[PDB]
């Protein structure tokens, strides 16, 4: 007795998303010893699986970036990327904003042009 | 597309390790016995250590020397510096130009020579000398290593079609497997090439880095000119699944290797191990129409033993077969039958030689279960073997027990649940046990076709019971054999061996015999009793052994009072000491009574009251020597009110002292945070009295939170010289114990105490005082005073007065060490430490592990030498690269003062150094 | 045939140590210069280096003499059909030391 | 799903398990592993 | 007998996606 | 016989060769007895 | 960019055979001669 | 040195190399290969 019920499935109508909200949201923590500052940057909301370039651009908003500060990070599976970086402090004088931006390349580039950016 | 891409895809796995190491010794001495150990006895770690920690024989990191790149084990007696560094070790010239190793440190000792051999005069008069310095030349090393992982995506078969006569369809069932593989550079220092097939290393078999020249190590690398390096790549897999499932809700057939089944005890108790390749099949009638509410179950076994294996094997052509029947009529009852059979076929009955059964065939029947608020447990076994040969005489045995009783769910019989409960608290009969015993002589592991098992576990604890964790032998009760004195090669006495212990001659007699426990529970009182005899399985009463008891107890407010008899009336031999100390194989006939009163007046603390009277043999006993543990239903009672519980075992170590002469830290025990010293039993009934207060800080509402001591009196019978019936009770033993963490400020302190003022020898312990102390303090790190400095600490004294009939002598021990972090070190990130460390000791030894599980210990001994275990330790950190620095001198002086330490005899320690650079980086 | 890699794995950060304490970890990051790869078959210059100096004694292996089927016509691991076998190896030099 | 959008899905379920089941829903997927990315793209009752 | 083998065939779907599928209860 | 799609195949043979006086050469080691073989295969077929 | 993936990408592809056999002869003689013969001449399929 | 006979008599053994001798070893010089086949029965997994 092979009970076989044959049901054709009706094509839906609502087909709303179901993973991480992209949602850019963190901190920065800046911190100076010796002549040296590393800055780490949590940010969770994130692009589920994107590499998330991060320096310093100066005041000038457009400005040019101190490229001796590239963090790069990929993010997790919930978007959560930690971008660490070592730089001389007489390098990062004169910046004002560390801009976060999107990679196109573990090596770096500028997907974006500023995801999210804080006042330093 | 993503996902498939990386679903067989390589995840790239480079390593690189960086390091630089010097390192200079002497004599190869160990320094692992200085350190601290944490609360779980582990040593603290450090930069020196060799490693060598193994469960399975037992070895510490303080059994191997840690200099050089050496790691020699030290070596007990004189030729090590009594178990603390490396031994002389001597070679030997022959004639023949072949050497040997003779390991004293005088050589004229050498008494094996082999038969032919003969000492040639090559080195100093035929006797080298093995160097004992090590030398590890300083070096920076880089390693290199590459692997390559799979996704792991890979844990998943589905059935394809198959067949001959017709075609199944296919893709009906779906497998998990367990296969993990990767591909590897480089081959493991342990890889061998097996040609034999038995899945093991036998004489020298390749060395699979010795095969494939340039897969790891140093003999061999395959390079180029131009500085590349080429390393083969292998394909590494594991396959941990052998068991493949097909059907799913009546039928279920696992097809594989190693089938492991268990039809009953004393049938197919062939779990734990496996006894061959082939199939199993299941059938559930679980949800049948008529029938299905009983559950019936069938299982089917086909397979060939050892699957395919060589010849002068046990299981060459050995085929076996089974099934078995069940079903469960009442609440929990499951009743079953099963037929089981093993054989040859045409090839295995010729060219199989070994001495396997031409064949066996066991029926059996089983009713385990619980049904009516009662347990049932029985089983019927018929063995059926055919004894291969010409006339074989096939020869019948069986096997059948009836027990009410609870037993646990890994199949072991807990005789601490009643089972019975004919009643509630206030009139409480209740059953624990009520067995019978017919197992024949005859059967054994062959019989019942089983891995193994079926014979007394102990011999020495309950020998009744077959029941034995360590190879599976889930089965109540063991075929029991008969012991005498060997008398092999000389005539007209008994054959012993080196320690003086009796060579027996093993003969199985089986058993049969019957048991019952009950207690019975009145109010403010509770009764309990056991009985047990047990003979061999003709019945003959030269092999009986009863054992029968009982106790009471009576328990109200803050008082309980006992009173306990135990008889052991045992015509069977059994091997123990008699007076003399001798071992000896001979009935015996045991009697005690103890009665202990107990007070608690309920601030934590407690007073215990004890007087036991053993009786051996008819004479007093001063120490029943373990006869009384032959039984397997003891059922003493506990103190306390409410706590009417009848469980298994006489509480011999309750109200009394220890007798331990051995300890991991040089200080006996004192300055070992997972050794509770006022928690140390002897676990011998002795014939004594005497009295022992004490206070307990887990209990709330105690005097001190965290304290514990031990003080107690008592005295010991002994009799008038040696085995006179006369006696009395002159021995006499005062013992203490205290034990206080406490955690004054941001420092963690603990102290340890314990004495002893023993007057004979117990158990091993000799006749005198004993004392030790021991302080352990463990500051955290300090965040006022700058550096955030981090302190530690430790001290421990030991003293020992052994008056043994050969000497009068003192055993004294002193062991210390300190140590401050600088958690804050001038530039981020950087850190400092330095620990001093530090144990002289009179008289005393250490006796390393004995490659079996037993592990080394501390121990007194006579050697009139004085160790003086020195060493400093700095530990230093930039941001995360590790500068370790150690100096550390090993001196044992005679009474004269000779410092034999560093055995070639110059009058100078031992003496070892290192340097280390670390630096972890990961990819 | 070769297998090259990205060559993106030319960083190493370090990781906690210690034994009278314990470092943070990942506080500095090195530069190394690996370069690594997969090769079926071996030049003709490669060699076992059985003593450690790193250069070609008398007749030390002749690597294609060890491995038979890397290179060469003296040996060829070939099958009836046709198909031919060569071992493959992992081909790797560091010039990293500091 | 093939390559044209040919997905072909199977399966065995203890009918007991099964019980109380209204509808079959089909999403898409993030990885071979489970994982929910759109939520029900196409349905039909039982 | 007690298990359900079960066949849903999809068309006209999207190219190279993973598409799982499973049983909701009412709710 | 098959279950889903494990298949069970067992087979035994007899090969007996006599000549006119019934002499059983089979299984020539000259005893009298045929040539007997038998087989039990247990096959499953599995893919990734 | 997943096509330059896919192009010189590895495809593992991992085969595992599980199978029970027992035979026993004493004279090794052929049974394929018992079997019918197809259409085509060949002989029927069997697991001997 | 051995030779192998295929024949249901070794007495028509009738090529014994240029110098080789029958040494009365086995029966009369002649043993006798066995006839009997076994595949010990066994569950084999093969991985790849
Ligand atoms: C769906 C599949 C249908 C069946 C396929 C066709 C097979 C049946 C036809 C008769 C074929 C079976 C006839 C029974 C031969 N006898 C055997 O058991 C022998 C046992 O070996 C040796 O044992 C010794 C002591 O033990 C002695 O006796 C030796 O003298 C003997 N060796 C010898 O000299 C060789 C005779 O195994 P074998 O080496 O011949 O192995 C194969 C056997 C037989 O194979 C099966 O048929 C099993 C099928 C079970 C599927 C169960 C799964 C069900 C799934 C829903 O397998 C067994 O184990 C079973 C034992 C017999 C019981 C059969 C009834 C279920
Ligand atoms: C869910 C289903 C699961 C399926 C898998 C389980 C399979 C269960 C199979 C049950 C078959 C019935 C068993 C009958 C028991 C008889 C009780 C019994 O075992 N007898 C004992 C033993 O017997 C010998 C045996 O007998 P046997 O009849 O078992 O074997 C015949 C046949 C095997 O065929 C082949 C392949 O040649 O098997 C069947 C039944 O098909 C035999 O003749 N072999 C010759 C060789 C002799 C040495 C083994 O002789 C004595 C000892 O030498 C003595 O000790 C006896 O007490
Ligand atoms: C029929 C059929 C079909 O065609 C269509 C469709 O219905 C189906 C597919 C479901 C189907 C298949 C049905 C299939 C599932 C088979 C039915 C399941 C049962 C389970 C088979 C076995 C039943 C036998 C039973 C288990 C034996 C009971 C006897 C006891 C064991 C006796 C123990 C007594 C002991 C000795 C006492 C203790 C004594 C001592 C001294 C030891 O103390
Ligand atoms: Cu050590
Ligand atoms: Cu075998
Ligand atoms: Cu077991
Ligand atoms: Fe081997
Ligand atoms: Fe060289």
């Amino acid at each position: 007795g092979p009970t076989e019920g044959t049901y054709t499935l009706a094509p839906q109508a609502v087909v709303k998303p179901a993973g991480p909200v992209y949602a850019p949201a963190g901190t920065a923590k800046i911190s100076e010893t010796l002549g040296v500052t590393r800055t780490t940057i949590t940010l969770t909301g994130m692009a589920p699986y994107a590499i998330y370039v991060a320096h310093y651009h100066k005041m000038g908003s457009d400005g040019p970036a101190i490229m001796e500060s590239r963090m790069i990070a990929q993010a997790s599976a919930d978007g959560k990327v930690t971008l660490t970086g070592i730089v001389p402090t007489a390098l990062i004088r004169d910046a004002a904003y560390i801009n976060v931006h999107h990679g196109r390349d573990f090596s770096g580039a500028l997907a974006d042009s500023g995801v999210i950016c804080t006042p330093i | 597309r993503i996902a498939a891409l990386e679903r067989n895809a390589f995840s790239v796995k480079p390593s690189l390790t960086i390091g630089y190491s010097v390192s200079r010794t002497s004599r190869n001495f160990d320094v692992d016995r200085l350190f601290p150990l944490n609360a779980d006895g582990t040593v603290a770690n450090n930069a020196f250590t060799s490693g060598g920690i193994d469960t399975d024989t037992g070895a510490q990191r303080r059994d191997f020397g840690d200099f050089g790149n050496a790691s020699d084990p030290v070596v007990a007696g004189a030729a090590g510096l009594y178990g603390f560094a490396d031994g002389v070790s001597y070679t030997v010239y022959f004639t023949d130009g072949s050497t040997a190793t003779f390991d004293g440190l005088n050589p004229a000792d050498y008494k094996v020579p082999t038969g032919k051999v003969i000492d040639t005069t090559k080195g100093r008069n035929g006797f080298g000398f093995n160097n004992l310095a090590r030398y590890k030349e300083g070096s920076t090393d880089i390693g290199i290593s590459l692997g390559f992982d799979t996704s792991g995506q890979f844990s998943q078969v589905t059935s394809g079609t198959g067949g001959s006569l017709f075609s199944t369809a296919g893709r009906l069932q779906v497998n998990q497997i367990d296969l993990n593989f990767g591909l590897v550079t480089g081959l493991p220092s342990d890889a061998y090439v097996d040609t034999n097939g038995n899945g093991k290393k036998d004489d020298g078999e390749a060395t699979g880095r010795g095969t494939y020249l340039g897969s790891g190590g140093t003999a061999a690398i395959l390079r180029d000119p131009a500085g590349n390096v080429y390393r083969p790549v292998f394909f590494r897999f594991k396959n941990a699944t052998t068991q493949f499932s097909v059907g799913n809700n009546p039928v279920i057939v696992t097809l594989g290797q190693q089938q492991k089944f268990y039809f009953s005890d004393y049938v197919f108790d062939n779990n734990y191990d496996g006894r061959g390749d082939g199939f199993t099949v299941t059938v559930d009638g679980s949800n049948v129409p008529v029938i299905g509410a009983w559950k019936p179950q069938i299982k089917g076994v086909y397979g060939s033993r050892s699957g395919l294996d060589g010849t002068a094997e046990a299981g060459y052509g050995v085929y076996y077969r089974g099934v078995r029947a069940q079903i469960t009529p009442v609440g929990t009852l499951t009743a079953g039958i099963h037929y089981a059979q093993e054989g040859r076929d045409m090839f295995g009955a010729a060219q199989n030689t070994t001495s396997t059964p031409s064949d066996v065939t066991t029926y059996g029947a089983d009713l385990h279960g619980k049904a009516f608020g009662v347990e049932l447990h029985s089983e019927y076994a018929t063995s059926r073997v055919r004894p291969n040969t010409a006339n074989a005489a096939v020869q019948t045995s069986n096997a059948f027990y009836a027990r009410v009783a609870t037993r646990k769910d890994n199949l072991a019989f807990d005789l601490n649940t009643p089972a019975a409960k004919f009643g509630n608290d206030t009139f409480g009969v209740s059953l624990y046990d009520l067995n019978y015993r017919k197992i024949d002589a005859g059967y054994n592991n062959v019989a019942g076709i089983s891995e193994y098992g079926y014979g007394s576990y102990s011999r020495t604890s309950a020998q009744n019971i077959a029941y034995n964790p360590d190879t599976g032998v889930t089965a109540p009760f063991a075929n029991l054999d008969r012991q005498a004195y060997t008398d092999a090669n000389n005539d007209g006495t008994s054959d012993r061996n080196a320690d003086g212990t009796v060579v027996a001659t093993n003969t199985k007699i089986g058993q049969m015999g019957f048991g019952v426990k009950a207690a019975a529970n009145l109010g403010p009182v509770a009764i309990g009793g056991y009985y047990d005899t047990s003979t061999g399985a003709n019945g003959d009463n030269a092999n009986r052994m009863t054992e029968a008891g009982g106790s009471a107890k009576v328990a109200y407010s803050i008082f309980s009072l006992r009173g306990t008899y135990n008889t052991l009336d045992s015509n069977r031999p059994q091997i123990y000491r008699d007076a003399a100390g001798t071992q000896i194989i001979g009935d015996a006939k045991v009697r005690r009574y103890a009665v202990q009163a107990d007070v608690t007046p309920g601030l934590g603390l407690f007073v215990g009251a004890y007087y036991r009277d053993v009786n051996v043999n008819g004479v007093r006993s001063t120490t029943d020597r373990g006869l009384l543990g032959r039984g397997y239903l003891a059922s003493s009672f506990e103190p306390g009110v409410g706590n009417n519980a009848y469980r298994t075992g006489l509480r011999c170590a309750d109200n009394n002292f220890g007798t331990g002469t051995r300890d991991i830290d040089g200080v006996g025990g004192v300055l070992n945070p997972a050794v509770n010293l006022d928690q140390s039993r002897t676990a011998t009934c002795f014939t004594s009295y005497g009295v022992e207060a004490g206070h307990a800080g887990d209990n709330a509402n105690a005097l001190v939170k965290d304290l514990f001591f031990r003080v107690g009196y008592s005295r010991v019978y002994v009799p008038t010289t040696a085995t006179a019936t006369t006696g009395d009770f002159s021995g006499s033993v005062t013992y203490g114990d205290a034990r206080y963490d406490r955690k004054v400020g941001v420092a963690n302190v603990r102290l340890a105490g314990s004495f002893s003022t023993t007057n004979t020898q117990l158990d091993s312990r000799p006749a005198g005082t004993r004392g030790a102390v021991g302080l352990i303090v463990r500051t955290d790190p300090l965040e006022n005073v700058p550096f955030r400095p981090q302190f530690n600490g430790q001290v421990g004294y030991y003293t020992a007065d052994n008056r043994v009939a050969a000497g009068n002598y003192n055993a004294n021990a002193t062991k210390y060490g300190a140590g401050v972090v600088l958690n804050d070190f001038l530039l981020p990130q950087t850190k400092i430490g330095v620990r001093y460390d530090g144990y002289m000791a009179q008289n005393r030894q250490y006796t390393p592990f004995d490659g079996d599980g037993t592990q080394g210990y501390f121990s007194d001994a006579n050697n009139n030498r004085r160790t003086n275990l020195n060493g400093v330790y700095v530990e230093g950190a930039y941001q995360d690269l590790i500068f370790s620095y150690g100096t550390y001198t090993l001196s044992q002086k005679d009474l004269n003062g000779v410092e034999y330490g560093s055995g070639i005899n110059n009058g100078q320690p031992a003496r070892g150094q290192t340097f280390k650079i670390s630096y972890k980086v990961n990819f």
